[PDB]
């Protein structure tokens, strides 16, 4: 049974300033971090009848400064774990007919909004080391960040997205983006913004008041309620055909498409295994996977090669249990 | 209709035009402290929130000085070249012109003036900033002013926050 198998987390990460004048990218990886309630995972068509280990991966592409992306790095997964614990307790007591996608929707919406209110100084926030909560903005009104987050467990990938960072799954031979960029030229977003009294203006791409190229993000109170911190969530059962999952800021996506990124990641992961002995089983999943790290490294080099003039952050995640080469 | 027929049959791109606007902001700090911040053409990062770096080669503070600015990510621009046009320490006026960079603000010049103003019994400062610029290709007068005013209002809001914090610390 898939809900019974050991989920060993295999990943690599690169986050560099690149050709930029300052670093505004941040990221967070927390293996074996969450305890996901099976009832939020199992589909209706499956049998009935506690929790699966969940791994957390997040990429935060800051704009207007670095303080919001950093706060997200430091806090967002903890906020999410608080929210899961809440819903987990309600689900143990009551049970609606709530679809899975709807459950994860409310968990991530609350979590993203909580982080956003804390940043704005509207929600009381704990400080590491201190017994006392404070009500105080973490950053000025012009600072914001995208947030793309993925929970991985044995049966499912759940992605929550706010902004134009992106998560892409390689299944079989096809890239499958697991998020849809929040951009003002989306008709739903355009209408949301214009109906709220805002302007979408063509200025090196469609921009909120000509300024911001994304229609959602965490922070950016100067442009509320036009840009909002509300994510969209993708609930994605895994497949034996899945190869790898990539999360990245636009330092990567501006210069390569989804299909070529996936094809390149898979190839570099495979090349590593053809030339290296499998790592010691015991130490696997305790830190970065060298195959994945080689893949993320190569992608960042390629992106720079192709003229990316931005911060580049990439997390490569290997979804194959094992990669052996049958021959003879 | 009206606006539709026009957008389809009567949309011509003019070789060139220029728009202009004005913004205002009350700051709860004495004008001398506000001016001590604003007069520093060579250090706009003291209060302009989108500036990641600013370099001035040669004379730092006097008419003709030139500053090279690198911007933080997220804007439709990454750098700007600006020349100090007016630095009036008698009238508290600062005028600049943009002469380079990868923005779409051509022939941009702007002016900020400070004026003393008491409100709710507390003496503070009224900042007024205006600009004039060429409307770029593909955009309207209105659109161009939404963009610029967004930028300028952010600058003024930050100016107010910085100088108010400074004034608070001073009191103590
Ligand atoms: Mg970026």
């Amino acid at each position: 049974s898939v809900y019974e198998l050991d989920c060993i987390p295999l990943w690599g990460t690169v986050s560099i300033q690149g050709n930029r004048s300052e670093m505004e990218d941040a990221f967070a990886v927390s293996p074996h971090f969450l305890k996901l309630p099976i009832k939020m995972l199992m589909g209706d068509h499956e049998g009935m009848s506690t929790h699966l280990t969940g791994h957390f991966f997040g990429v935060y592409d800051g704009h207007g400064g670095h303080k919001v992306a950093d706060y997200c790095r430091d806090r967002l997964h903890f906020a999410l774990a608080e929210e899961i614990e809440r819903i987990k307790d309600e689900l143990s007591k009551r049970n609606t007919g709530e679809g899975r996608q709807v459950q994860w929707d409310k968990v991530f919406t609350s979590c993203f909004l909580t982080v956003d209110g804390e940043i704005e100084g509207k929600i009381g926030r704990a400080v590491v080391g201190s017994s006392d909560k404070v009500l105080e903005a973490v950053a000025s009104e012009t600072v914001g960040s995208t947030a793309v987050v993925a929970l991985v467990c044995s049966s499912h990938i759940v992605v929550s997205n706010c902004g134009d960072s992106r998560a892409v799954l390689f299944r079989g031979k096809e890239a499958m983006p697991l998020s849809v960029d929040h951009k003002p030229d989306r008709e739903d977003e355009y209408a949301r913004i214009e109906n709220a009294g805002g302007k979408v203006i063509q200025w090196q791409g469609a921009r909120v008041f000509g300024v911001l190229a994304m229609s959602r993000s965490i922070g950016d109170r100067y442009l509320k309620p036009y840009v909002i911190p509300e994510p969209e969530v993708t609930f994605m059962p895994r497949s034996r055909e899945d190869e790898c999952l990539i999360l990245a800021s636009d330092g990567l996506w501006d210069v390569m498409n989804n299909q070529e990124v996936c094809e390149i990641a898979r190839r570099r992961i495979l090349m590593w295994h053809k030339k290296n002995g499998a790592p010691p089983l015991a130490e696997r999943g305790k830190g970065i996977d060298p195959a994945c790290q080689a893949a993320a490294d190569y992608l960042s080099m390629l992106a720079l090669q192709k003229g990316s003039k931005d911060n580049i952050s990439i997390i490569v995640i290997d979804l194959k249990a094992q990669r052996k080469f049958k021959t003879r | 209709v009206e606006s539709e027929y026009i957008k389809k049959h009567h949309r011509h791109e003019l070789v060139e035009s220029q728009c202009s606007s004005t913004l205002v902001k009350h700051i709860k700090a004495p004008l001398h402290l506000v001016w001590s911040i604003v007069r520093r053409f060579d250090e706009p990062q003291k209060y302009k929130p989108f500036i990641s770096r600013c370099v001035v080669q040669g004379k730092k503070l006097e008419v003709g000085s030139v500053r090279e600015v690198d911007l933080k990510s997220g804007l439709p621009a990454t750098k700007s070249t600006e020349v100090l046009e007016i630095l009036d320490d008698n009238e508290h006026i600062l005028g600049i012109r943009i002469v380079g960079g990868d923005h779409r603000l051509k022939n941009y010049s702007s002016t900020i003036s400070l004026h003393s103003e008491t409100i709710d019994g507390k003496t503070g400062t009224l900042a007024i900033e205006s600009f004039v610029v060429d409307v770029p290709e593909g955009n309207t007068k209105e659109e161009t002013c939404f963009f610029v005013e967004a930028l300028i209002q952010s600058n003024l809001n930050s100016l107010a926050d910085v100088t108010e914090r400074l004034q608070a610390e001073s009191m103590e």
